[PDB]
RNA sequence: CAGGCUAAUUUGCGCAAGAGUGUACAAAAUGAGUGCGCGGUUUGGCACCUCGAUGUCGGCUUGACUAAUCCUCAUGGAUG
RNA sequence: UCUAUCUUCUAGAGGGAAUUAGAAUAUAAUAAGGAUUAACCUUUGUACGAAAGGAACAUGGGGUACUAUUGUUAU
RNA sequence: GUGCUGAAAGCAUAUAGGCACGAAAUUUACCUUAAGAUAUUUCUUAAAUAUACGUAAGAAAAUAUUACGUUAAUAGGCUUAGUUUGUAAGGAACUAAGUACUAAUUUUAUAAAAAACUGAAUGAUUAAUAUAUCUUACA
């Protein structure tokens, strides 16, 4: 085997000859297998991109001191919905910030041409648990998404810390500092057995080596404050990153999801805000496919020079 | 060392990824039009035009 | 293995079922078909000239058929008027009135079309050009396996394949 | 593999290239701990370059192309040689 | 483990570090140009625009954080509060630029450049302008748009702006600075 | 119903022609602001935070910590007092 | 010295049987002198084997594994 | 006393073969690891008990923000 | 460990057969790294793309990773507001915002070779032929 217990070649694909409809029992593994026990998890609406901005407290009247971390929502527009019959799991892609037509590849600029988005700086994918938490591609998400005293997940990249020793990394106590001690103060002593052991350094042993710079997520954060102008949604506690990084908000997975109101009154608000989100997106996919036509015959020069 | 290293083992340590890599960020100079790093003053300009400078002023 | 000789052993496959029958008293002739292609020097009874002595029963006889594969048949639709249209429209707008045209419109297979007329020299230049233009956008990968297809088949008819 | 463009066949080129070792230049002596002497040889190296046209690289490129327009097509099933004699048939 | 660094130790001691910058710094005034590593000439550069400010204040204390820079500043100082007050007058910022190099020393071939002071007596950028235009027009070029955009900035807050930069080229032309150079119409052409 | 957009070019330096070209999309130039929404939800546990809505698609303010702390000491102090008993005079 | 073979002995255990104790009543608990065993921790025997040792071991750093369980979790028996 | 050659190990890289012409971006099945403590109040001082004593079960103890909950005063 | 139904074995039995309760252990869940199928009405005919160089950084032993390069706020400078020091003076490592003042800056830099086989479905264009003989036509 390569990975787990199975010994199939990669490059087959027998999972649409194994169906249940024949009689055959419901594997246990698979895309379906796997949406099945992640069902109560999985949150019900999508998240939004947030950058953080730096950390204050909260004060409220009568006397509560609250430390809280500022995020703000730099129009976070929605580009992409994932289906389960076309990409085996329900996801929404979102996007933050803009970027440069020059620093955006041809790949990409032809990809936010079928859907008439500007170039977005980042993208990232929310899992939702079933089809009614796919939004309609194009609106903007503002932080009323979110409710005053709604717990989300921040999902966010950790500080970087380069190549750590093993006191900063896995917390080793050290040796001693005066008592003989010779050359090996911050050292991490043994790193295994003798002969009766293996004779060798056994894996997963913990060593110094680089610390920081991975994803990190803190569960379970009330959300303090929510102003649309400013842009931000104030969550306590801390969060993981520098200022200016981009983090990823979503309700949190062990919490009930927020009442059946609020998930439709959110997703009442797009239909306002944005009257018309798929006459606006029908007819850009209809100017990609005269464009990509005529790229391919090569009479692009003459629509740009149309007026 | 246990055992003296192979040619084998030891060529793979010295040219495997240890090519040396060509330069290929040159441009001409304005001035004179010679060959140059990309984003550097020419060497032979900028010793004539700062001699240049130290004679007549 | 060590020896040669040691490895004749591992590597034994037994002769036949049919070899191993040894007669004990006497000498037999037995049919053995063998589960092989036969060569063409076992010409068929129905190739074999009326003279010929030597066609015998079956040697089965002296001790449905498979599914269709290609059955054409053969239809004559254009008369010999209908022939003279097709060399008057071809030289007249070879452009408009192609092989495939005039193959619909006379209901005929596209090479009789050419039997009986030939597009103008200027014409017939402009399609080689065409597909010869179409051999330049082949790259390096595409091009070697595309002679490879023109190989085959002319090694094909010559037996060497 | 390197993909060229020849104009000029008459362009000089550096074909072949490789070092050798010649004599020792000098000697130095490395003084190190508990009264140790160390004997080190300072070197001189050559080089040698191979020089020439740009008529070799297309008549060795010509070469390589008909040596595998030569080798024929591949056939989906081959006639594999049977390696094993035996004094008996098998079928 | 701890904090980045604020800015290049130069592997060099404290005090050290600081009389490094002080003496490039002085070097930049009393010859207007300086010729060192890359990593020392953007290192006195934040030191020699922020003493260009400096001279720029009409307060005492300006007159002697000037005085606490420079290592002669008796015979500096009137250049400082003089010359180069009035040339950096109507200048916002960026009176330094440095220009990146061949190595001055081929022995490390540790990356060069020249921090130079703008609009200067030893401008090497008005210079390198100035001989562009002279070859153009000694070849019947059109001058590139870079050429023009470099063309500006070196006249734009010169005092004598456009006319010091003819006499320049004047003074290239007629003593034959550009003979023997390479057209940028051979430039395709050329492979060595 | 086609939202505005411009045209980027690609082109070739060794032939000075079009390679490719792109419809690259651009919000709206004019900020197009929206009447208030009728969306009233009455629930004890939950409120719509939208108060004031800022125009579409357009990047906020960059800095929100120094506009948040005169928000939350506007809050806390809605005469001066304080903060003047403590300012620099 | 460690490793290797053995298991007399052990501060390592289990099972079988049941004199006896348990006011009564063998097996709630308890279990004489014994039998059948597992295991390789202590003290030993041997000597295949020259090597980091005579308290063969202590502290520190860092582990990995075992389960014959001190704590935390589920639970049967207990005229006692 | 020892500047680590080899295996193992901790990190990070150069090249690569991919259903296969090559890419940009977002990514699933799956895999390997990580996290892993305990206590206290709250039973109608209830069941049980002559009394002295005294449980099991279950809920809650995130809020001087939201919310939940319990009180306090005003309507 | 504790049950329901229930026979072999008229009884009994949570024994076979048919259902079930049940632990800080296991599995999932949760989190991270890895994996890289897939997705886009995505791009590319000698490119798409990547690299190099230059200004950098949420990255950092090298390498790698993530931005930016004038149609530009990437870094420095300058300016204002903070913060700090202190006489509400004078300064300043620092933070924020603004500002193209300085540097991203020389005349087609480098790498990238680029659509296999069989079956099925479905188009376009075309001599996609053979045999007899040595002359034939024109002037
Ligand atoms: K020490
Ligand atoms: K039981
Ligand atoms: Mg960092
Ligand atoms: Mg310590
Ligand atoms: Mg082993
Ligand atoms: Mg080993
Ligand atoms: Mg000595
Ligand atoms: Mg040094
Ligand atoms: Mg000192
Ligand atoms: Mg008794
Ligand atoms: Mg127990
Ligand atoms: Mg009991
Ligand atoms: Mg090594
Ligand atoms: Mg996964
Ligand atoms: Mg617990
Ligand atoms: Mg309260
Ligand atoms: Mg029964
Ligand atoms: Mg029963
Ligand atoms: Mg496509
Ligand atoms: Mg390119
Ligand atoms: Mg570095
Ligand atoms: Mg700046
Ligand atoms: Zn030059």
């Amino acid at each position: 085997v390569k990975y787990g217990w199975s010994t199939l070649p990669k490059r087959s694909r027998p999972t649409r000859f194994n169906q249940v409809t024949q009689g055959l029992p419901a594997p246990t593994s698979g895309p379906a297998a796997a949406l099945k026990r992640r069902e109560k998890t999985t949150p019900l609406r999508t998240g939004v991109l947030a950058v953080k901005k730096g950390m204050t407290v909260f004060m409220g009247r009568t006397g509560a001191r609250i430390p809280c971390t500022v995020l703000q929502l730099d129009r976070v527009q929605v580009v992409a919905n994932k289906t389960r019959a076309k990409n085996g799991y329900w996801a929404v892609q979102v996007g933050l910030g803009e970027r440069r037509a020059e620093n955006v590849g041809a790949p990409q600029l032809g990809y936010y041409e079928a859907k008439g988005i500007p170039p977005k700086q980042t993208l990232a994918e929310f899992k939702v648990r079933n089809q009614d938490g796919l939004l309609p591609v194009g609106v903007q998400l503002f932080p009323d998404w979110f409710h005053v005293g709604q717990v989300v997940d921040v999902r966010g990249i950790t500080r970087g810390m380069g190549f750590a020793g093993g006191m900063k990394r896995h917390g080793f106590a050290g040796q001693e500092a005066s008592h003989g001690n010779s050359l090996n103060h911050r050292t991490i002593g043994s790193v295994g057995g003798s002969q009766g052991s293996g004779s060798r350094v056994l894996p997963g042993k913990k060593m110094p080596g680089r610390m920081g710079a991975q994803q990190h997520t803190v569960q379970n954060l009330p959300i303090l404050m929510v102003d649309n102008e400013l842009g931000i949604v104030v969550v306590k506690g801390a969060v993981a990153g520098h200022k200016g990084a981009v983090v990823k908000v979503q309700d949190a997975v062990k919490k009930a999801p927020p009442p059946e109101e609020f998930v439709e009154a959110t997703k009442q608000l797009l239909n306002e805000r944005f009257p018309d989100a798929e006459e606006k997106l029908q007819a850009a996919r209809k100017l990609h496919l005269e464009l990509k036509e005529a790229r391919r015959q090569g009479l692009i020069d003459s629509l740009i020079k149309n007026g | 060392p246990k055992k003296k290293t192979s040619h084998m083992k030891k060529r793979h340590r010295q040219m495997a990824g240890k090519a040396l890599k060509d330069v290929t960020h040159l441009n001409r100079c304005p001035a004179c039009g010679n060959l140059k790093r990309m984003h550097h003053l020419c060497s032979t300009c900028l010793g004539k035009l700062k001699g240049f400078m130290d004679r007549n002023g | 293995q060590s020896t040669a000789n040691r490895t004749k052993r591992m590597l034994n496959i037994p002769p036949h079922e049919s070899f191993l029958n040894v007669p004990v008293e006497g000498d037999r002739i037995i049919f053995n078909p063998p589960s092989s292609e036969a060569s063409v020097y076992h010409t068929p009874f129905k190739f074999l000239p009326r003279s010929d002595p030597r066609r015998r029963a079956n040697i089965y006889k002296l001790f449905d058929l498979p599914p269709v594969l290609y059955n054409p048949t053969k239809s004559y639709n254009v008369t010999p008027e209908q022939v003279e249209e097709i060399r008057e429209l071809r030289a007249k707008d070879p452009k408009k009135y192609s092989v495939t045209y005039l193959s619909n419109k006379y209901n005929c297979t596209k090479v009789f079309i050419m039997m009986c007329t030939q597009a103008p020299r200027e014409h017939q230049e402009q399609h080689k050009l065409a597909r010869a233009r179409t051999a330049e956008n082949w790259g390096p990968r595409r091009a070697a396996a595309k002679l490879d297809a023109r190989r085959r088949k002319e090694m094909l008819h010559r037996g060497e394949i | 593999g390197k993909h060229l463009e020849i104009r000029d066949p008459t362009r000089i080129y550096v074909a072949e290239t490789f070092v050798n070792k010649g004599f020792t230049r000098g000697v130095e002596l490395d003084y190190r701990a508990r009264g140790r002497v160390f004997k080190m040889n300072k070197p001189t190296t050559t080089m040698t370059v191979v020089l020439k046209e740009e008529k070799t690289r297309i008549r060795e490129h010509q070469e390589r192309v008909a040596k595998k327009l030569r080798q024929g097509p591949w056939v989906h099933l081959p006639d594999r040689p049977v390696t094993s004699q035996r004094q008996f048939y098998s079928w | 483990a701890g904090a980045h660094v604020k800015y290049r130790h130069l592997s060099r001691s404290s005090a050290h570090r600081q009389a490094l910058l002080r003496n490039l710094v002085t070097s930049l005034i009393k010859n207007e140009t300086i010729h060192t590593t890359y990593p020392k000439a953007k290192e006195a550069q934040r030191l020699a625009e922020k003493l260009i400010t400096l001279s720029k204040r009409d307060t005492e204390t300006a007159r002697r954080s000037a005085q606490g820079i420079l290592y002669t500043p008796d015979q500096l100082l009137p250049k400082l509060f003089g010359e180069i007050r009035e040339r950096y007058a109507n200048r916002p910022g960026g009176y330094t630029r440095v220009l990146r190099t061949e190595p001055k020393d081929q022995y490390s071939q540790a990356p060069s450049a020249i921090l130079e002071l703008v609009d200067g007596p030893k401008d090497m950028r008005f210079a390198m302008t100035a001989a562009t235009v002279a070859r153009d027009r000694e070849q019947k070029t059109e001058s590139t748009d870079l050429t023009k955009k470099n063309m500006d900035k070196v006249t734009r807050f010169r005092k004598d702006g456009m006319r010091a930069f003819e006499d320049m080229v004047a003074s290239l032309r007629d003593m034959k600075f550009t003979a023997g150079a390479i057209n940028p119409k051979e430039w395709k052409k050329l492979d060595r | 119903a086609l939202p505005d957009h411009n045209f980027f070019r690609i082109a070739d330096k060794h032939t000075k022609k079009t390679r490719t070209a792109f419809a690259v999309f651009t919000p709206p130039k004019s900020p197009t602001t929206l009447p208030p929404s009728s969306v009233v939800t009455k629930s004890k546990a939950f409120k719509i935070a939208n108060s004031k809505l800022p125009p579409l698609m357009t990047k906020p303010p960059s800095d929100p910590m120094p506009l948040l702390t005169q928000q939350q000491i506007a809050r806390m102090d809605p005469t001066g007092a304080r903060t003047a008993l403590f300012s620099k005079a």
